[PDB]
RNA sequence: UGGAGGUGAUUUAAAUGC
RNA sequence: GGGGGACCGCCAGUGGCGAAGGCGCCCGGCUGGAACGGGUCCGACGGUGAGCGCGGAAGGCCAGGGGAGCGAACCGGAUUAGAUACCCGGGUAGUCCUGGCUGUAAAGGAUGCGGGCUAGGUGUCGGGCGAGCUUCGAGCUCGCCCGGUGCCGUAGGGAAGCCGUUAAG
């Protein structure tokens, strides 16, 4: 370790939000360096709770722990999605992650629309009548 | 308008008299281009629409 | 892999050239020189007024580490889904203006200023407020230091003369530096 | 008070009868 | 950190342009049409239009080049009583470019074109005009007018829905 002045170190944590799993991720504020990475279908069993809030709250909470370790205190969290494949809006693990932070008592900074948008047109699937139910 | 109780247009004429030689000219309300004046080599007035915008201060009677 | 924690060496940023050593910064990593043109983001606490305020995300880049102390530049600015979904209305327009720039001291910039228009009448002066960017950033940056040309642009000094001469055109509002970009490094002689 | 778009869409409800 | 091909959300509008198919990053060159003010010039030169000629989405076809994503056919899974499917994972032709062919549609406004005549109202786009405001730019608004683009509705028409100065009078 060569001398910290500040005595805090932040830890930026990437938050990808799928309705098919969630996960969290917080790397150093370069994002050169994983400290810890967690998902909604290690702390489960089956496919349907891989996602909901509860999976988003665990999955938050075993990192958390880990970056306590390193001196990580203060975190902005970017949320984001898979935005040209499907529907960019976040699933069940935004308001689920943020509570998973007060909870373990990591500082909550910036919280950020950074999900992929694409500025033009890129076909996907499912045509016709679009896709059908 | 009056198409079919007899149209007139806007028009009428007004006496210009011009400010850098004195030069008495007859010009149309509507300018649609740029009318010279004929003793200085100057511009009366300019063509934008309807009315022709008339460059700067030069004297006018209006007809 | 199983790092004591003692293979993770730290570093700290210490980012000129827009301000002096920026201390706010603190880098771990592991094994010694894998950061080296590793980039970060910062809100800048310099000016805690708009830089803080309207120009949250500004991206720096570690050009070099010495003795373990991370020497970091300009490398990019870019704005968050929040600023340019909020400003922009309907029934008048957004714009978007680019400029590929040269400054007198060997770098080239490109910037994109992006301006919300006032109401109705679409037309040429759209493209003419589009013209006078150009034309003014081009002698802007011929006349001032680069260093200093990338605090100006960053601050709201840019987008405040850039309003004066283009609402004697058109009228305009909400008017900014959506982003930038480092076009070219090296210099005036490689 | 009555009209037009843009996209979520809902599978937990089963074929036929002179 | 690099490479490739497609495309240009928001902007974007009850918005504009186009004969029609149709058309949307920004900048410049070339170029088609269109509006308006002034009818300044020609002096009936007009309308329509069988035959005839020309333009025409997507798909298909031909020859060459290209190929990310997507994806008929196709290969697996599920579903299901069975599934040649809906749902999911791969995938060729094609989708892109250039030259050519082909010529179809609920190619709709299911409404051929041109002229004249026949309450109105309102919103909107562009052009003109008289004002007030002004950041001194038609930038923000009021009204008359001209051209276009919607909605509502008198007389009339209609079988009714509806149409009704953008007619289906």
């Amino acid at each position: 370790q060569v001398n910290i002045k500040k005595k805090e170190k932040w830890g930026i944590a990437h938050i990808y939000s799928s309705f098919n799993n969630t996960i969290i991720h917080i790397t150093d504020i370069t994002g050169a360096e994983t400290i810890s990475r967690w998902s909604g279908g290690m702390v489960v069993k089956a496919d349907r709770d891989e996602p909901s809030p509860y999976a988003a709250m665990l999955a938050a909470r075993r990192a958390a722990e880990e970056a306590l370790e390193k001196g990580i205190v203060g975190v902005h969290i970017r949320v984001r999605a898979p935005g040209g494949s499907k529907s960019k809006t976040p699933g069940p693990g935004a308001q689920a992650a943020i509570r998973a932070l007060a909870r373990a008592g990591l500082k909550i900074g910036r919280v950020e629309d950074v999900t992929p948008i694409p500025h033009d047109g890129t076909r996907p699937k499912g045509g016709r009548r679009g896709r059908r139910v | 308008m009056a198409k079919p109780i007899i149209p007139m247009p806007r028009s009428r004429f007004l006496r210009v008299k011009c400010i850098d030689c004195g030069n008495e000219q007859i010009v149309f309300s509507h300018p649609a281009t740029k009318v010279r004046c004929l003793i200085c080599g100057a511009t009366l007035v300019e063509p934008t629409g309807g009315k022709g915008i008339v460059k700067a201060k030069i004297l006018e009677v209006l007809e | 892999t199983r790092d004591k924690w003692k293979l993770k060496q730290w570093y700290i940023i210490y980012a000129p050239d827009f301000f002096g050593g920026v201390e706010v910064g603190l880098t771990p990593a592991d094994d010694p020189e894998k950061v080296l043109n590793r980039v970060v983001e910062v809100t800048l606490k310099d000016v805690t007024g708009d830089f803080t305020k309207s120009h949250v995300k500004l991206y720096f880049q570690v050009y070099d580490v010495k003795g373990q102390n991370a020497y970091t530049k300009f490398k990019g600015m870019k704005l968050a889904r929040s600023y340019i979904r909020s400003l922009v209305r309907r029934k008048t327009t957004r714009i978007d203006g680019i400029f590929n720039i040269t400054t007198k001291d060997g770098y080239k910039l490109r910037v994109m200023a992006m301006a919300i228009a006032m109401r109705r009448i679409q037309t040429s002066q759209e493209r003419a407020i589009r013209k006078i960017m150009q034309e003014i950033i081009y002698k802007k940056a011929e006349e001032l230091n680069f260093k200093d040309f990338v605090l100006e642009s960053v601050n709201g000094k840019i987008a405040a003369e850039i309003a004066k001469e283009a609402k004697k055109i058109y009228p305009l509002r909400k008017a900014e530096i959506r982003k930038i970009k480092v076009l070219e490094e090296p210099q005036v002689i490689a």
